[PDB]
């Protein structure tokens, strides 16, 4: 029945997780304690992607929270839908990472995995027809990082026909903890590139121009910037949580997504980012503008293989398809000419909370290849001088390693030039 | 009598299915439990209608057809619909996932593990034929299981049933209705696969159903029940000699004589008139003039092409309601001086024209109109190229780039199926050009 | 903001009108591959006609007619005149042609018993044009201009939109000869204004009367003919284009009609006013932005 | 413009207006396609399971 596994691993990857539930339970009508109180059947009709009904008709999540210390886990226990989460699905540590994708990859993380992949393969077993993982995770620290990657690929050897997404949240010097970021961050898309096949790149520098230049923000919180990636992974699920035109799977839209395997990381985008509804060709405009970008890339430096696009709301679908064969037309030349109608549209009635209607943007631009030769310049910066590998190489890694995770992504960046003067 | 099997695969094929199903029971007056108190002759005889329905003890009327989906969602709708008490369980087969518009996987991966159920489940109701005609196979060009599965079935059925004669009624893939991207793709390989397997194929292209659904119905954005219901108009208008009295196409074969004097070029054009808005008050009926003036007019066709540009090979006339055959000729001797019609120097410039004196029947609240007369033509022609050339364009463009290319062949298929595939249709558009220029 | 593409280059008229649509700033050019366009202006041969009207939300025009070739060819319009009933054999306008490689070689021969003849795709014998398209009459005694005793012939552009109206240019050219015609201005070019003046002085008559009236009349019969076979009045897509009428006068002031062409050139000092005219009537009326022809 | 064939029934009736005159894989085939894609997937499945051991 199309069930989704949700996982997610680090600070980062739960808090952001926790907000990703918190925002969904509400839409579907579900309170803290799993129960449900909505008001429409339709909240109901698509409840069990995400969702397992329990005995007592109440609904818990098909989430798996994962963590090397309790720090994180014990505050979304405390949260306010801490209570909805399966109790056993609580797998934790307690050394902590420390920042160190070794420790999460190699050392820390290898001790847990393998009790991770009893609660997955727990849910997955009690599945109709499983569609596929989801993962939340950074990708500057140590658990979300290292020990993600390593799930995944540990889900890969598990799960070899099923789908693997991300929603990987990329480091930046402007909202830093450790000087590390890069390091673990290069280590990390090169597991992403071979083992996902679709990741969605959060840009954590996109995300604090976004709070301060247009939310007017002076002082951006993880609050803030986790309010975006909570509203927008509320708009790409919406279309697999909702009845709707798009009869699809999580395979099926990544076949018309993704050209090439490699290239599957995609920019997300969100509008509106008031009292007073915006209209549709306001919400299409501020859809392709990059001020609603997250992965800090201007699409303009580069070209759309394909776009997605998600409108939520009661509007005039005829507008709507005017309004985006308006901005393909008007913008021909950052659409790839031998890929044929790579836009794709799909409209949900049911809109999220506090908006009468909004947009969610996904686009899978060459563009992106300036977030990775940005993390790519970081690196090089300090590894040139082999600076803080002594972290790593006390953990058993080789400067060997970081010399090929180094070149696989300058390749892959490479590649994303390749098309982009096709 | 000589029975018809209907096969229906994929979301496009079932819901397409669904509405000339339906649109059947209405026109033979069969009541959505089974029942008709029209036929006398209980639990047996051999009327033009049953052709396409079967009869128990009980006196209920079952469709011979078979629905196949590889993801239940779609064919659910039918197991709980109007209609539920028409179909036998055995009749609606449904798989876990679906191909995810993937022709490899519907063909290759999948419809490898379901292949012989279905088989089995049609030869249930080729048991219960005393003399079967053939199959009638509706699906889509650009889904997974409309194309890639297909295609195997059309395989198979030649081999268990190589005497039999099979038809097509194949989508057409249309980018305003459409969320799919790779469709070039599966509908090049399924014609590759498919076509020394159809006698004869009847191409709808969505593109066209739209703009008719939008100009001659006054709907803003058409779904696909306005689209369905259109569709199983024309499919009516093509079946109904089949399931009536009379001496035009009165079997499978038939289609084959009179519509395809080339096997390869066995994709005739369809059109259709008139198109009229339910919501319409005040309404002049259109003559039998009018409206088969109307079947010249490109924005009537099921696909959109230029037949002025081409050469005719065949040409039916379907006409049903109030027609009377001098009004007919009349007609036709006035066309011919107005529209530039072409036929090819081996072909008589003709008309094989039938009446069916029933009047046009619609669905109750639907978007169309009560018509006193409607026609469709059936015309083969080169124009119809148009299609293949357009959609062996996008193929092009993308294949230069091998783009999405790994997605088959990461479900066993080889990269060289589709240079293969893509050479045939090459073929296929010469042939269109030798005919016609 | 419309938008265009260029698939012809060697496109002396509508290299003039792409520039055109430019400085209007209101319309960009794209890639010649990039099928989101509104207009088109298509190669010579072999147009894609097929892969166009397509594009949902995007009105396309094309400055070519399908199926005009009827009327552009050699071997085609004299098929074309012999077989339509509003043309026929009683044609008065047009040299008795015949078509050789169907073939009409034993008609040709029929009527070769003045009797001068020319073949394209000049001889008295009819052996020295078969060892050699189709065969026209040879006017054996055209018009010829003084002082010079020189022989000319007339070119007319029209233009013909969407709608089918057919658009004369108010403009014409003749093409005359330098030499003396032997039956044994500036650059030979000369404009409707003079030798209407000369019309006037020497054989006290107009160029509207002796002359343009019969043009006007063939231009729109050929026209009107082929027009249910290419207008693009209910089509899925929509079509113009210029065309470039030959003409020939003989000493009795008739006109012939000698051949048409789909893809013409224009006059130096013509090309400014006849690109924009285009622009007006056949571009700007499909895709409106923010009288120098004659409508027959 | 000749009509031929005219036959007529209670339901309708038919005839031919003339206006001018002129002038497969067995089944074991198919076996050996399926399996040989169906080999195909195992072999790319199991240099995954190898490129994971490693
Ligand atoms: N006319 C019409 N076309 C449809 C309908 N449903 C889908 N289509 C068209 O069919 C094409 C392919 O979609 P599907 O037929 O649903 O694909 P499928 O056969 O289910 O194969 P899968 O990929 O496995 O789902 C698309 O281009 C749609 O436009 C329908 O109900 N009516
Ligand atoms: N958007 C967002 N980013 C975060 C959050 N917490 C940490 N990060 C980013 O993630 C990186 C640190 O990784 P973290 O998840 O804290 O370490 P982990 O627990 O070992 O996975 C840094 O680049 C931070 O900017 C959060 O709540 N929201
Ligand atoms: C064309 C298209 C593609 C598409 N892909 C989506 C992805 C959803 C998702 C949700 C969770 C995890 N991974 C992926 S939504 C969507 C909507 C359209 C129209
Ligand atoms: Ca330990
Ligand atoms: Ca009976
Ligand atoms: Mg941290
Ligand atoms: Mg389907």
């Amino acid at each position: 029945m199309r069930e989704i596994v949700h996982i997610q691993a680090g600070q980062c990857g739960n808090q952001i997780g926790a907000k990703f539930w918190e925002v969904i339970s509400d839409e579907h009508g579900i309170d803290p304690t799993g129960s449900y109180h909505g008001d429409s059947d339709l909240q109901l009709e698509r409840i069990n992607v995400y969702y397992n009904e329990a005995t007592g008709n109440k609904y818990v999540p098909r989430a798996i929270l994962v963590d090397l210390e309790p720090g994180t886990m014990d505050s979304v226990r405390s949260g306010p839908f801490g209570q909805i989460f399966r109790p056993d699905n609580f797998v934790f540590g307690q050394s902590g990472a420390g920042n160190n994708w070794a420790k999460g990859h190699y050392t820390e993380g290898a001790e847990l995995v393998d009790s991770v992949l009893d609660v997955v393969r727990k849910e997955s077993e009690s599945c109709d027809c499983l569609q596929g993982f989801q993962l939340t995770h950074s990708l500057g620290g140590g658990t979300g990082s290292g020990m993600g990657t390593l799930l995944i690929s540990k889900i890969r050897e598990e799960y070899p026909d099923r789908i693997m997404n991300t929603f990987s949240v990329m480091p930046s010097p402007k909202v830093s903890d450790t000087v590390v970021e890069p390091y673990n961050a290069t280590l990390s898309v090169h597991q992403l590139v071979e083992n996902t096949d679709e990741t969605y790149c959060i840009d954590n520098e996109a995300l604090y121009d976004i709070c301060f230049r247009t939310l007017k923000l002076t002082t951006p919180t993880y609050g803030d910037l986790n309010h975006l990636v909570s509203a927008t992974m509320s708009g790409v699920t919406t279309c697999l949580r909702f009845p709707g035109q798009l009869n699809a799977d999580l395979r099926k839209l990544a076949v018309n997504m993704v050209p090439f395997p490699r290239l599957h990381f995609f920019m997300p985008g969100f509008a509106p980012l008031q009292y007073r509804a915006l209209t549709v060709p306001e919400l299409t405009q501020q859809m392709f503008d990059s001020k609603n970008m997250m992965a800090a890339c201007d699409p303009r430096h580069g070209r759309y293989l394909t776009v997605a696009a998600i409108f939520r709301g009661r509007m005039s679908m005829k507008e709507v398809d005017e309004q985006m064969l308006n901005v393909q037309n008007k913008n021909s030349s950052y659409f790839v000419e031998w890929i044929p109608n790579n836009v794709k549209t799909a409209v949900c009635d049911i809109p999220p909370r506090g908006l009468k209607m909004s947009a969610t943007f996904i686009g899978n631009s060459t563009a992106i290849q300036e977030l990775f030769k940005r993390i790519s310049e970081q690196f090089t910066a300090m590894f040139r001088r082999k600076a803080f590998l002594h972290w790593y190489t006390g953990e058993g890694m080789d400067e060997m390693e970081f010399t090929e995770a180094e070149s696989n992504m300058n390749d892959l960046v490479s590649e994303y030039q390749q098309y982009q003067d096709a | 009598m000589r029975e018809c099997i209907s096969i229906h695969v994929g979301q496009a094929g079932v819901q397409i299915g669904n509405a000339c199903w339906e649109l059947y029971c209405l026109e033979h007056g069969i009541q959505p439990d089974g029942q008709m108190p029209s036929d006398k002759t209980i639990g047996g005889g051999d009327d033009s209608f049953n052709t396409f329905f079967s009869e128990t003890g009980a006196g209920k009327h079952v469709p011979r057809a078979v629905f196949v989906d590889l993801e239940p969602t779609v064919i659910d709708e039918v197991r709980t619909g109007t209609y539920r008490q028409l179909f036998h369980p055995e009749q609606l087969i449904t798989g876990k996932e679906d191909a995810a518009n993937n022709y490899a996987r519907g063909h290759y991966t999948i419809g490898k593990e379901i292949i012989d159920l279905v088989l089995d489940r049609i030869r249930k109701l080729a048991d219960q034929c005393t003399g079967l005609q053939g199959f009638l196979v509706f699906h889509s060009f650009g889904g997974g299981t409309g194309s890639g599965f297909t295609s195997l079935l059309m395989e198979r059925l030649s081999v268990d049933y190589g005497k039999k004669s099979k038809l097509e009624f194949s989508i057409y893939p249309a980018p305003q209705v459409s969320t799919a991207v790779v469709e070039p793709y599966n509908s090049i390989l399924t014609t590759h696969t498919t076509l020394e397997h159809s006698d004869c194929a009847f191409m709808v292209d969505n593109e066209a159903i739209y703009d008719i659904c939008r100009r001659n119905l006054d709907i803003e954005r058409p779904t696909y029940t306005n689209l369905n219901r259109l569709i199983s108009q024309i499919v009516s208008s093509i079946t109904a000699s089949l399931r009536f009295d009379g001496a035009l196409n009165v079997d499978l074969t038939e289609f084959q004589t009179n519509l395809v004097p080339y096997p390869r070029i066995h994709f005739p054009l369809a059109t259709y008139a008139p198109v009229i808005s339910a919501e319409k008050a005040y309404h002049e009926q259109l003559s039998v003039a009018e409206i088969t003036n109307a079947c010249f007019e490109p924005a009537n066709q099921m696909v959109k092409c230029d037949p002025r540009h081409g050469k005719y090979m065949a040409c039916c006339l379907l006409y049903r309601g109030d027609v009377v055959p001098k009004d007919v000729n009349a007609a036709i001797a006035t066309i011919k001086t107005k529209r530039s019609i072409q036929f090819v120097d081996w072909c008589p410039t003709g008309f094989k024209v039938g009446i069916n004196y029933q009047p046009p029947t619609v669905v109750p609240g639907g978007d169309l109109a009560k018509v006193q007369r409607a026609v469709c033509m059936l015309s083969n022609t080169t124009a119809i190229a148009e299609a293949w050339a357009r959609l062996d364009h996008k193929f092009d463009l993308m294949y230069a780039k091998r783009a999405f290319v790994h997605w088959y062949v990461g479900e066993g298929m080889e990269e060289g199926e589709f240079s293969e595939a893509r050479e045939d249709m090459a073929a296929l558009e010469k042939d269109y050009e030798e005919v016609g220029v | 903001m419309y938008t265009f593409v260029v698939r012809d280059e060697n496109s002396s008229v509508y290299a003039e009108v792409s520039r055109l649509l430019l400085a209007t700033g209101q319309w960009k050019r794209l890639r010649k591959d990039n099928p989101r366009f509104n207009l088109m202006l298509g190669e010579r041969n072999r147009l894609p006609f097929g892969r166009l009207g397509h594009e949902p939300g995007l009105v396309q025009l094309v400055n070519y007619y399908r199926g005009a070739d009827k009327l552009c060819r050699k071997a085609s319009l004299v098929k074309l005149i012999k077989t339509s009933p509003e043309l026929s054999e009683s044609c008065t306008w047009f040299p008795e042609s015949y078509v050789i490689y169907t073939d009409e070689r034993e008609v040709f021969l029929a009527a070769y018993n003045g009797n001068v003849w020319i073949a394209k795709s000049i001889s008295s014998e009819a052996s020295e044009l078969l060892d050699f398209h189709v065969i026209q009459k040879y006017l054996e005694k055209p018009l010829l201009l003084e002082p010079g005793h020189r022989k000319f012939d007339i070119r007319s552009w029209v233009l013909v939109d969407h709608l089918y109206n057919i658009y004369l240019y108010r403009e014409g050219v003749l093409r005359t000869s330098s030499e003396p015609y032997n039956s044994a201005e500036e650059g030979n070019e000369m404009f409707f204004e003079e030798f209407n003046q000369y019309l006037m002085d020497a054989l006290n008559t107009t160029l509207e009367n002796s002359i343009l009236l019969q043009i006007k009349h063939i231009i729109r019969s050929c026209l009107m003919c082929i027009e249910p076979a290419i207008s693009t009045k209910h089509l899925h897509y929509q079509s113009f284009q210029l065309f470039g009428f030959d003409f020939m006068v003989d000493e009795e002031l008739k006109v012939w009609l000698i051949e048409v062409n789909g893809a013409p050139a224009c006059a130096q000092k013509l090309y400014a006013e006849l690109c924009q005219g285009i622009v007006d009537v056949a571009i700007s009326s499909v895709f409106p932005l923010a009288s120098i022809f004659i409508k027959l | 413009m000749e009509v031929i064939e005219l036959n007529k029934c209670t339901s309708g009736q038919s005839w031919e207006v003339i206006l001018k005159p002129p002038s497969d894989p067995s089944l074991e085939e198919i076996q050996k396609k399926l399996e040989a894609a169906e080999e195909r997937r195992k072999y790319q499945e199991a240099e995954l399971l190898k490129h994971l051991a490693e």
